[PDB]
């Protein structure tokens, strides 16, 4: 379960959120 | 270097030169330039490495556009543009900012109807100002019917079974991308997936793998500049930076009807080549695969990034701070792990 | 200092001198000595501060135990007896010695019966050797009528009260210490609550909250001596652990008695004072109180020992060999947070 | 959650597991 807490991905790019 | 300047059919010549490219200060070797046909293509996309697809038709129905094209069909939505007074376009999360108050942005983002945008370029151009716009749109449900069609129009045939063959998650978003020839955006990685769909003029694209964290520098993740290099490429600081010493980029020049694959964690540097007009892009963005069930040691580069950013979020929510995570860290390491 | 030696009743003359200490690089304020009923005793033990009550009567019955009384009377059970050619007596967790083949241990146990102790001390003080003894032994149900009859006596009236009082969970164990003089116990921390009760001679106990956890450079977690300080007390290493010139301890000489309240986290040094003979003392681990429903920022320094020693768990873990952990962690650091 | 994760103690002591 850590582990895959820690290798879980985001999803962030270079887009301004509202 | 990129490889040798493609020359443009019709003997049009060399569609640029090498005295259009920003002077830097590391080694490069070319990205490949294959047919979408060609199974080293597929062989690269496979093994999440970047590749040039000279003819996929992903945006064919795009390549017809120029200013006065998108102006009369985009429609009257808003436009995010950005403008500097540097070449620069270095990328920042608006909402970080509250976290570094002593941070001040070098660029700005103005609202505006696509037709401001063009008028404001003209002006520019006409009074030979030095001010520099940059618009950065995703694309919606606002753009008129023949973008529309445009649209419609593009490669999804060959990108949705890129999609499902690799297993990726959702389309989140294309991005529009208007720039001055000479705009620069600097060296970032992001968190999806990318094809990006070069329509007009020529842009130089450096790519650095996930293994070079190390030698670039990303500011922390709470920082507005999260996934960005702190390097400043144009006058890099070997004191703080010591590792940029070592990193090797992987170069090419995109025009017209190309597409790059820029994988997900890849570092990349993006500019306009000098004197050559303006360019557009769209990009496609797609979520990554998830985490598999079963996992391999020892980790890939990228498992290993993510862990870090996961690492540096845990800590700023436990410590209450984002400030609080550098001393942290510090105190973990310092006699003990260094 | 650690305070004036205590003057004994009947005239009997300071129980201990200055020249029985050992000579270290920093200096330190002394405990407070308090009599149990002392309101500011309770406000010691209730801030998790560390006091000295000197009549809790809490091993009353065993401070007739010696050597003869223990033998006749303590069974025939294994007592682990550690050996060592130096006087320090550096905890290590045998568990932990796969992680790090190049550790290379200075003392050893050996499982033996009480009588056998008994006797190796005896063959050792013979013949003047320098090998040294310290039997370190969880009480437990293979102990004889008398001893069972004497822990019954024990004052747990009033230690029940503590437990309860400050929400603290079970009491694990009771280790039986019985040490040659000059016996060192390098500094560590324990992630447990410590009711310290001294039986037979004295020992000198310097303690250093968990905010100094910076000054006293603890091991990696995965190494055997997890918990342990790295600095050589007797020569200290001040280009690898600088702020070990900050350090400042709390200090005190407990006799028989007396019962030292060590609060979990903080630092404690241990020594069996120099030509004063064996000692013997009997501690009280208990489990500290769960973590609270709603946390308060800033965090206590004890709190952000916990998060760390998390972070180096979970890191070992994720990564698959604890060895990773430190490369890992410079890389989050190097040109980003130091 | 991820709060009260990494804010947990353990109960490590200086006496040998067998
Ligand atoms: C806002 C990104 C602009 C970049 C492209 C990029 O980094 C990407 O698509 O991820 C550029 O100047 O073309
Ligand atoms: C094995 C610990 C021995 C120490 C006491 C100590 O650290 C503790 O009780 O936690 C000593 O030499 O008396
Ligand atoms: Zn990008
Ligand atoms: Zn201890």
């Amino acid at each position: 379960e850590v582990v895959k807490l820690l290798l879980e991905a985001g999803a962030d790019v270079n887009a301004q959120d509202k | 270097g990129s490889g040798e300047p493609r020359e443009e059919a019709g003997a049009l010549g060399p569609a640029w030169d090498e005295s259009q490219l920003r002077s830097y200060s590391f080694p490069t070797r070319p990205i490949p330039r294959l047919s979408q046909s060609d199974p080293r293509a597929e062989e690269l996309i496979e093994n999440e490495e970047p590749v040039v697809l000279t003819d996929t038709n992903l945006v064919y129905p795009a390549l017809k556009w120029d200013l006065e094209y998108l102006q009369e069909n985009i429609g009257n939505g808003d436009f995010s543009v950005y403008s500097a007074s540097t070449h620069k376009f270095l990328y920042y999360d608006e909402k970080k900012m509250a976290n570094f108050q002593n941070f001040k942005p070098r660029s700005n983002r103005e609202e505006m109807k696509f037709h401001e945008f063009v008028e404001k370029l003209q002006d520019i151009q006409q009074r030979g100002g030095e001010e520099r716009l940059y618009l950065q749109q995703t694309l919606n449900d606002t753009v008129g019917r023949k973008i529309v069609m445009d649209f419609l129009g593009f490669n999804w045939n060959w990108i949705n079974k890129q999609q499902g063959k690799r297993g990726w998650g959702q389309l989140t978003s294309n991005l529009l991308l208007i720039g001055m020839e000479g705009n620069v955006t600097p060296a970032h990685y992001d968190e999806q997936q990318n094809f990006f769909a070069q329509i007009k003029g020529y842009k130089r694209c450096i790519l650095f793998p996930p293994d070079q964290f190390e030698c670039l520098y990303p500011y922390p993740v709470h920082h507005p500049c999260d996934r960005q290099s702190q390097v400043d490429f144009d006058n890099p600081d070997y004191e703080r930076f010591p590792n940029f010493q070592n990193v090797v980029g992987y170069e090419t020049v995109v025009g017209p009807g190309d597409v790059l694959y820029i994988p997900m964690y890849w570092w990349h540097h993006i500019e306009s080549l000098l004197n050559g007009g303006i360019t557009i892009t769209v990009n496609f963005w797609y979520k990554g695969a998830p985490t598999p069930k079963r996992i391999e040691y020892p980790l890939k580069a990228h498992q290993k990034v993510a862990i870090m950013r996961n690492i540096e979020k845990m800590l700023g929510e436990a410590l209450g701070n984002p400030q609080e995570v550098g001393p942290l860290l510090n105190t973990m390491i310092k006699g003990r792990y260094n």
